[PDB]
């Protein structure tokens, strides 16, 4: 019987493990792991996490072509 | 300098069509197209392969033949693997042969041809055919040879004796036996063994084969024929048809024995008499009443008018593109000349001019 | 700029790119040429006249940047202008023809560039007199400036063989390049070799063009000739040797290539198997004839670690022989440091380079200008593809969706083992199994390429058909090769970096890549050329099939994009396939069950 | 949805205000132009006889094959209050709006028009040289202003305020600059009459009492007007917004005689080709089109090279792609432009490949994209790789019981249009902050 204030995110196992690495380098933001396609995160840091995720797939590819 | 080449090409073309004649040409037709579906037509040498294009062209040929001449029956026998296989009896409905050809689409062409067997069973299929019907066969062929069980010359003699003509549209080049067939069947003419040069030429050849052919004076069969115009009903109740034995809302009614049918132009299944509409018989009247060619007046001479009489557009100006109907003394543009000579079948200048 | 060229409001990101200041000629309909003076680029129409005459001229004086079907992007370079004046061409004629066929006014910078890129053609020459690199120049005017240069230390003088490469680089740097056009008819100091062009050999038109561009004067112009895979470079070299009629040495970078070019040479030229002595660890025989040939790969001259005395005798014999002609087939590897001893060792007059790809990772490819010379000829790749000289391929790049089963370990794996961990995805095994099923259903011979021997053997074992890699011995690999070619039990095989290049295996019209290098474009290009030389490159309705199974969610997409971008720029596109065909219609899938996936995961965890 | 938007707006307009709009023949002519063919036929039939009809006669006349389309026509007919259907004698007695009827009748007969077609002066001049040139000038200025490429001639302050207030090409006051909204790119993608109709719909929405029906009737007659003549300067509200649309460049007014340009004609109705682009796997652009406007709009999402006579060349970069993406401009908008800028040879090749794949398999095991995926899906793969996530932020209700209750509350949110996401399997859903209070109240009850 609980209703915590979080931001639900549709996700994947891979990109959830990337969220776990985000938690590893600064923890305590992502609240709990609901299932393979769902997660709960701090609402104050949702777009901080989104921009860092943007940096994550930047490190994956970055599409430089220079 | 392309216009000079176009002009001399048009001259060399028009030298063949200078002579236009009102020959008696067959209307009660009997056309057979046999198909070979062998290893030769498996060649993709023409895109996509010879089998596919002859299928498509045969579809078009069926449509054109039934449109122009609905007063004939159409039978198709395929040739495959040393056997000639009947797939289409002679019928008034083109759709039956369309479905049969659609079956021929998905199956695979293979084997070797036998014109002896093909023409023999074509003869047998053509055997119970009335006198006024003009028995003629189109044959497509891709091989340069023909495996046969026996003689072809006895078959040639029998076909000549039974007053059936042939026309061969060979694929690769001339085959001497096919030349012999065309010549001997066709009173010594060489205007029936035709070889294409590309697919456009094949299209033109098929369109040429669409047309009715003239008959010979010595081959005289001038007679009458019994005919009956039926009457169409539009009934509230569905009614059983005589032909297909099933309930029909409408349907024509037999003028003689008062039965009903489902399609026209067809013969009666019950009183056994042919039923048509006057549109069907008038359909070939352009063949019965041919149109004279139209002459471009020269650019040097003085001109009766400077814009097109029929379509009402300005004549363009080196040479003069004013095709004159001498029967109506009016000049026309090339577009109107094409349309009146092919699509239309009357000269509106001669319609306006009183006789 | 032939205008004021007031900057437009839409020319902001056109950083000197808005090329509308030019006063376009009303003959723009006929003329096929633009000029891009900002970067020296050339924009060429494929649907206007004069382009057929101008195509060879633009190849001679310019390099193409991109040639799709509609617009060819060319580029005049000083390298290409040097190649033009080496074939025999001049700045003023180039400018005149360019303004003759150009829609646009000729740019000042381009005019100055072509004026600068005019060499002292004929002034600087070198000859060999009894294995003696004699720098025979036409004047002492050359001698004054070259002795004015501090590197050096009618009239001919010596430069040491290792010093020849350095002074050729230096004279190219001071833009005084040497032409090496052997007067093999006039020179009889070298032993003439009675080899004749047999009537059994008749030459392709572009190959005749390649010969005559370097046989314009009757002398053998030394340089590079770049021809695609299966074009007949062996025939071109055989024709050049038969029209030179001197002692000739050709080295290629494989003993299998030694073995195949020796039989090719004895087939299509009248040189005798007595005259040809093959040098390897199989046998080190020498021919005792005054004229003939000795073939070896580059290894038996480069190596000094483990050498036999018979090898020493043979390399002494080839040192003693003053050759008249040398061809370095597969010239992409000879400018490597242990391989660029060719001038230092072999005394040979005419230096020709035949290869498929003129690209590499570093700038050693331009060293061939002062190693063998410029590009004497190239054949257009899409032109030969439409001509049927090379194949037409329907390449299908397979974006395999990454399994989290392997991704969970791949993300936490260390870098040296992440590669082998993401090569081996069970989903990739499933896709490869159905693709092999589907193309054996279509009836195509399939060759599978993996960069790792263990992945190659695991895929091979899961198929049930054998493997060939670089550590496989020659006898075993040829046994597997003949089993694949003739035996119907071996329907497909599993090749590697011995199969990527320098082999003649054109039967496989279907190719599936499960792995490749990190960023080597040349390996992928040679793998494409393996099937570009296929036999059914001429029949109607043909399209070869190329497949690349690449794992998602990685840097492998960017890696494959990097490896494929040269082929895309050539005209060999890489289409996008993520959702494959026949997915689940295949009953039985390699490592389909998740228990099987974890089994293979811990099996590769044994190594990673 | 232009006719849909205008019809919706006129349905929002009340019945007697609609009847006031139906008073004048020019308005009735324009509205008749708007009506679909069935209702057009109905009113042209009934307009010449004062016989009201029951619905049964029309229903018996109507073939039932297009009965849905008939229903659409009569639904528009009734909802515009253009009909007076009353159940007289038990039968839904059909009656056209009589003011609309008589004004259409007078327009058709050329009878009493009261110069609703225009207070004419009939001092015709050349329009290609003054009217068309000034019109092209002013429209070019506003078009490049809307592009964002620099141009000195700023628009009017009225339209500047309308852009500032509206979500079209946002003049972001923090930045002080007009900025391409996604709605701005929708406007860019729009047809010219669509752009005009969106502009007039927005201006009519913002404008209040300035008599709304005066603006309506004046707009309808302005659409009804013809090119290249002088006319009398009418209502004064009509005159002042006439001067406003003069400053837009719609009319060439010499401060009383005014000369309407071709823009009134395009507002009334529409009038290897131009605008046809050859796609490339190498992302090269082979446009069969050129204009400085074309270059100005291609600067937003295409890396270009140079400008030639019809031959605009370039290469689409992912930098250009992501430059389009970061503006909020939709990849669907991008492919709207792309699929409106296709080429004959490539679309024939695509249809040949489609007919080849039709016989092999109906699904073909290929993604559904008719434009050739060798080039087209590369953007579409980049389109899917652009967004590729779903973000839910704010409140969330969790751990429901009975599935019943979960479906009831979730279904209720969907009905009121405040539901943003749901999952049966987790019994969880997310609703917008606006609908939070409504959902909570329903939960208690
Ligand atoms: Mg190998
Ligand atoms: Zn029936
Ligand atoms: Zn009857
Ligand atoms: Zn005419
Ligand atoms: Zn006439």
């Amino acid at each position: 019987a609980r209703a915590r204030k979080g931001a639900l995110v549709q996700c994947d196992p891979s990109i959830k493990a990337l969220i776990l690495q985000i938690d590893a380098k600064m923890s305590d933001i992502v609240l709990e792991e609901l299932d393979d396609t769902h997660l709960l995160v701090n609402p104050s840091k949702v777009e901080f996490v989104k921009h860092e995720l943007n940096r994550l797939l930047s490190k994956n590819i970055y599409n430089p072509m220079d | 300098a392309s216009l000079v080449a176009s002009i001399v090409e048009a001259r060399k073309k028009r030298t063949a069509k200078k002579n236009i004649t009102p020959y008696q040409r067959g209307i009660i037709r009997s056309l057979i197209l046999t198909l070979d579906c062998s290893e030769a037509m498996l060649e993709k040498d023409l895109r996509p392969n010879r089998h596919a294009m002859i299928i498509q062209y045969a579809i078009d040929f069926v449509h054109e033949f039934f449109d122009q001449n609905p007063i004939s029956q159409m039978g198709i026998i395929i040739m495959r693997n040393g056997l000639a296989q009947l797939v289409s009896q002679v019928s008034g409905n083109p759709q039956d042969h369309i479905d049969a050809l659609k079956s021929i689409r998905k199956q695979e062409p293979k084997g070797n041809p036998s014109l002896q067997n093909a023409l023999e069973m074509a003869r047998g299929l053509l055997l119970p055919v009335p006198a006024h019907c003009t028995r003629e066969v189109l044959i497509v062929f891709g091989s340069l040879s023909t495996t046969d069980p026996g003689d072809i010359h006895q078959t040639i003699d029998s076909l000549v004796s039974e007053k059936i003509r042939v026309k061969v549209l060979g694929l690769s080049a001339q085959v001497a036996i096919c030349k012999e067939l065309c010549k001997a069947t066709n009173y010594g003419d060489e205007s029936f063994y035709k070889i294409l040069l590309d697919e456009t030429h094949l299209k033109e050849l098929f369109n040429e084969a669409v047309t009715p052919l003239p008959v010979n004076k010595i081959n005289k069969g001038f007679t009458l024929v019994k005919m009956g115009f039926p009457t169409r009903i539009f009934e509230d109740t569905p009614t059983f048809c005589s032909c297909h034995s099933k309930l029909v809302y409408g349907g024509y009614f037999c003028p003689n024995c008062h039965s009903k049918v489902c399609s026209l132009p067809t013969v009666c299944p019950c009183c056994d008499l042919m039923l048509i509409l006057s549109t069907h018989l008038a359909r070939s009247y352009h063949h019965l009443m041919p149109l004279k060619t139209f002459a471009e007046v020269p650019t040097t001479e003085k001109f009766r008018s400077e814009d097109c009489f029929s379509c009402q557009s300005r004549f363009p100006i080196l040479t003069s593109s004013r095709y004159r109907c001498e029967d109506c003394k009016q000049e026309f543009c090339v577009d109107c000349d094409v349309f009146i000579h092919e699509i239309l079948h009357n000269c509106p200048g001669c319609e306006s001019k009183p006789v | 700029i032939p205008a004021d060229f007031v900057p437009d409001s839409v020319s902001g990101m056109f950083r000197s790119h808005d090329f509308s200041y030019l006063r376009l000629r009303p003959d723009h309909a006929s003329r096929p040429l633009w000029i891009s003076p900002s970067d020296g680029r050339i924009i060429l129409e494929s649907f206007s006249p004069l382009a057929e005459q101008a195509q060879d001229f633009l190849v001679t004086i310019a390099e193409p940047i991109s040639r799709p079907s509609h617009i060819h992007e060319y580029k005049i370079t000083a390298y290409s202008l040097y190649a033009a004046v080496s074939v025999g061409l001049e700045t003023d004629d180039i400018i005149s023809v360019l303004d003759r066929l150009s829609k646009v006014p000729v740019a000042e910078s381009i005019i100055n560039f072509i004026k600068g890129a005019t060499i002292s053609y004929g002034k600087v020459k070198l000859v060999i007199k009894h294995n003696r690199y004699f720098v025979e120049t036409t004047q002492a005017d050359i001698l004054q400036m070259l002795l004015n240069d501090s590197v050096i230390g009618v009239h001919s003088f010596e430069i040491a063989n290792e010093s020849v490469e350095v002074v050729k680089k230096r004279c190219q740097e001071i833009d005084y390049p040497v032409l090496e056009e052997y007067d093999f008819r006039n020179d009889h100091r070298n032993p003439d070799l009675d080899i004749d062009l047999k009537p059994s050999t008749q030459i392709r038109p572009y190959q005749e063009k390649s010969l005559s561009k370097m046989f314009g004067n009757g002398r053998a112009r030394s340089g590079i000739i770049v021809l695609p895979c299966g074009a007949g470079k062996t025939l071109v070299g055989i024709t050049a040797a038969c029209t030179i009629k001197k002692s000739v040495i050709v080295l290629c970078t494989s003993s299998v290539s030694v073995m195949q070019w020796r039989q090719q040479f004895l087939q299509w030229c009248t040189l005798q198997p007595e005259n040809c002595a093959v040098f390897t660890s199989d046998n080190k025989e020498m021919f005792q004839t005054e004229s003939g040939l000795v073939v070896s790969t580059y290894s038996m001259v480069a190596n000094t670690r483990n050498r036999s005395h018979d090898s020493q005798k043979v390399m002494d014999f080839l040192t003693g022989r003053e050759w008249g002609f040398i061809i370095l087939d597969e010239v992409h590897v000879v400018p490597a440091a242990m391989f660029r001893r060719v001038v230092s060792t072999i005394a040979a007059h005419a230096k020709l380079g035949l290869t498929a790809t003129l690209v590499r990772e570093d700038d050693k490819i331009g060293d061939l200008n002062f190693l063998i010379g410029p590009k004497l000829y190239e054949a257009n790749w899409m032109e030969l593809s439409q001509k049927g000289h090379i194949a037409n391929v329907q390449c299908a790049e397979v974006w395999c969706p990454m399994t989290a089963e392997f991704y969970q370990e791949y993300l936490r794996e260390t870098a040296r083992k992440r590669m082998l961990l993401y090569i081996m995805n069970p989903t990739k095994f499933q896709a490869c199994q159905f693709l092999i099923q589907y193309h054996e259903r279509r009836g195509d011979k399939i060759i599978v390429f993996s960069d790792n021997v263990y992945a190659l053997q695991e895929y091979a074992l899961k198929m049930g058909k054998p493997f060939i890699y670089g550590s496989t011995p020659q006898q075993e690999r040829m046994n597997i090769l003949q089993n694949f070619q003739y035996n119907d039990q071996i329907n497909t095989i599993f090749l590697s970096k011995v199969g990527d290049t320098s082999i003649d295996l054109p039967e496989a019209t279907c190719l599936i890549q499960i792995s490749s290098h990190y960023g080597s474009r040349r390996q992928e290009a040679q793998r494409l050329g393996r099937i570009l030389r296929a036999k059914r490159r001429n029949d109607e309705g043909f399209n070869a099939f190329f497949y690349s199974l690449v794992s998602k969610d990685t840097q492998e997409m960017y890696y494959s994009t990097k490896r494929q971008a040269f082929l895309v720029d050539q005209g060999y596109a890489f289409k996008v396939i993520t959702h494959l065909h026949g997915m689940e219609n295949i009953p039985n899938l390699a490592y389909a069950s998740p228990r099987e996936r974890r089994e293979l995961l811990q099996e590769v965890l044994l190594k990673n | 949805s232009l006719k849909h938007s205008v019809t919706q707006y006129l349905e929002e307009i009340p019945q007697q205000v609609q009847n006031r709009l139906y008073t004048s023949p020019a308005t009735c002519l324009a509205i008749y132009r708007i009506l679909p063919p069935l209702a057009k036929f109905f009113i042209m039939a009934m307009v010449f006889n004062e016989n009201e009809v029951p619905l049964l006669d029309l229903d018996k006349w109507v073939n039932s094959n297009g009965k849905l389309q008939f229903q659409n026509a009569i639904k528009s007919m009734k909802s515009l209050h253009l009909l007076i259907p009353n159940k007289s004698s038990g039968t839904l007695m059909i009656n056209l709006n009589p003011t609309f009827k008589i004004s259409l009748r007078n327009a058709l007969t050329g009878g009493e028009v009261q110069n609703s077609f225009g207070v004419v002066v009939e001092e015709n001049v050349v329009s290609l040289d003054l009217l068309d040139e000034y019109s092209a000038n002013k429209w070019e200025t506003i078009l490049h202003f809307m592009v964002g490429t620099p141009l000195a001639k700023i628009p009017s302050e009225k339209v500047l305020n309308l852009l500032k207030h509206s979500k079209l090409m946002e003049e972001v006051n923090s930045t002080g600059e007009f900025k391409i909204t996604n709605e701005g790119f929708q406007f860019l993608l729009q047809e010219i009459n669509s752009q005009l109709w969106t502009l007039l719909l927005q201006y009519l929405k913002m404008i209040e009492t300035m008599d709304l029906v005066d603006v309506l009737h004046f707009i309808f007659m302005l659409g009804a007007l013809e090119v290249g003549k002088a006319y009398k300067i009418l209502s004064e509200t009509q005159r002042i917004m006439l001067q406003d649309m003069r400053d837009y460049g719609l009319v060439f007014q010499k401060h009383s005689i005014f000369y309407p340009t071709k823009l009134a004609l395009m507002l009334t109705s529409d009038t290897i080709p131009d605008g046809s682009l050859i796609v490339e796997t190498n992302f090269k652009i082979y446009s069969y089109s050129n204009s400085p406007l074309q270059i100005a709009v291609l600067s937003l999402f295409v890396h270009l090279k140079a400008r030639f006579v019809n031959m605009v060349l370039g290469q689409i970069t992912r930098e250009s792609i992501r430059r389009a993406l970061t503006n909020g401009i939709t990849a669907d908008q991008i492919i709207a432009y792309l699929e409106t800028h296709a080429h004959p040879q490539m679309r024939r090749l695509a249809e040949e490949k489609l007919e080849k794949k039709l016989e092999l398999d109906p699904n073909c095991k290929e993604p559904l994209q008719v434009l050739p995926p060798t080039v087209v899906d590369q953007i579409r793969l980049w389109q899917l790789e652009l967004d590729r996530v779903i973000t839910y932020e704010g409140s969330l209700y969790s751990d429901f019981e009975t599935s019943q209750e979960y479906n009831l509350l979730s279904k209720y949110a969907q009905d009121i249009g405040v539901l943003l996401w749901k999952d049966d399997k987790k019994k969880k859903f997310f609703i917008s902050k606006e609908g939070n209070s409504q959902v909570l109240d329903f939960a208690k009850r």
